[PDB]
């Protein structure tokens, strides 16, 4: 039962969720709000939750009504051990909210809050991403391009950045996957390191 | 798919704009050379009309925005994903709307029951005390790069002139990008 993965998250029941999980081993948990395990185990801040639900496979990118993302929570609450560890295993560093449109990084500390410094971690990704890492890259979803300068992205590949910018589109990386180059949408990308 | 075609009409229609130029500082601007707006995400966009002879009462103005390309004129330009959701409403313009016309209480927004395209009209007001021109400011609700909207597609904006009844007088159009550099872009493409 789904309600359990839920509550046993939220509350920190850890023994709990383990047993459940596989009594639905298809969490596929969204709650009619959105808000899914993960978003409660990061929520409530259990760390070990977080770790054993993302490890066992659960979605990193999962968006609530509103579009926030376990990242999103994640540096609300200024987490960068956290943000390193969903970043690690595939948040889409640029997902954005739904209304005021904002990523996890904008996210940090509510207002003076629990020292933010979690903004830089952030923050240092947005800016780093593509070119770190020898400029390596990874798709966290599927791309049917629209335009003809467009690489066709699939769930999960890895790719070179050719370099970005300004110069023509800020939205879009200009990367090379495999032997063929072109424009990629940063907005599914992740480091996936 | 949405005509064009230009239209003077009996009342000599046409579209003028400012000359603004392409300092780093404008926030709108249009080449003449390639017929071609830039503009900043929801800034005003000054678009006049220029008429010989007075319209009746009862005229309306009307815009419209349609994709250049032909692989794609027949998908209706729309907001994408997080422009439809964010919450930027002016209490007036339908939220998938990308077109929108600021500063007029009287602006009326139409879904097509039919096309499903969208656009915008209001009351044609003849030349101030001392004008040649009746102008409208308009604002483009999404970029250009819009993944899931425009997602880097050109598109082109249709300005047409009707009666009370709904029968065209006139039609003008001009492409349109929607831009961070507008004058950047446009010295770069006519470079
Ligand atoms: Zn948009």
């Amino acid at each position: 039962p789904l309600a359990l993965l839920l509550d046993s998250s939220l509350e920190g029941e850890f023994d709990l969720v383990q047993r459940i999980i596989y009594e639905v081993d298809d969490p596929s948990l969204p709650n009619d709000e959105g808000i899914t395990a993960l978003h409660n185990a990061v929520c409530a801040g259990h760390t070990e939750i977080v770790k054993f639900l993302v490890q066992f496979g659960v979605n990193v990118n999962a968006a609530d009504s509103d579009g926030w993302t376990p990242l999103h929570c994640a540096a609300s609450c200024n987490n960068v051990q956290v943000c390193k560890f969903l970043v690690e295993s595939g948040a889409a560093v640029f997902a954005m909210t739904y209304s005021d449109m904002q990523t996890a990084a904008d996210k940090c500390e509510e207002m003076e809050e629990g020292y933010t410094q979690c903004s830089q971690f952030l923050y240092g990704v947005q800016e780093k991403m593509g070119i770190m890492n020898k400029g390596v890259i990874y798709a966290l979803w599927d791309y049917e391009p629209q335009n003809d300068d467009e690489l066709p992205m699939k769930e999960g590949d890895c790719m070179t950045i050719i370099h970005r910018e300004d110069e023509d589109e800020i939205e879009w990386w200009w990367a090379r996957l495999n032997d063929k180059e072109g424009y990629v949408p940063r907005n599914l990308l992740g480091l996936y390191p | 798919v949405p005509s064009q075609k230009t239209y003077q009409g009996s009342y000599g229609f046409r579209l003028g704009f400012l000359h603004s130029g392409t300092a780093k500082s404008v926030t709108c601007t249009y080449s003449p050379a390639l017929n071609k707006m830039f503009c900043q995400l929801a800034k005003t966009c000054p678009v006049q009309l220029w008429v010989d002879s007075t319209p009746p009462p009862g005229t309306r103005v009307r815009a419209m925005a349609i994709y250049k390309q032909s692989q794609h004129m027949t998908e209706v330009v729309r907001r994408c994903p997080h422009h439809e959701r964010c919450s930027d409403s002016d209490g007036l313009a339908p939220p998938q709307h990308l077109i929108r016309v600021e500063g007029n209480l009287r602006v009326e927004y139409l879904d097509d029951r039919n096309t499903f395209r969208h656009s915008v009209v209001v009351p044609y007001e003849p030349p101030e005390v001392g004008s040649d021109c009746t102008t409208i400011h308009y604002n483009y609700m999404c970029n250009s790069s819009c993944m899931g909207g425009m997602n880097r597609r050109p598109i082109l904006t249709i300005i047409t002139l009707e009666d009370s009844s709904g029968n065209l007088l006139g039609r003008n159009s001009f492409e349109v990008r929607v831009c961070a550099c507008p004058g950047r872009d446009r010295r770069t493409e006519e470079e």
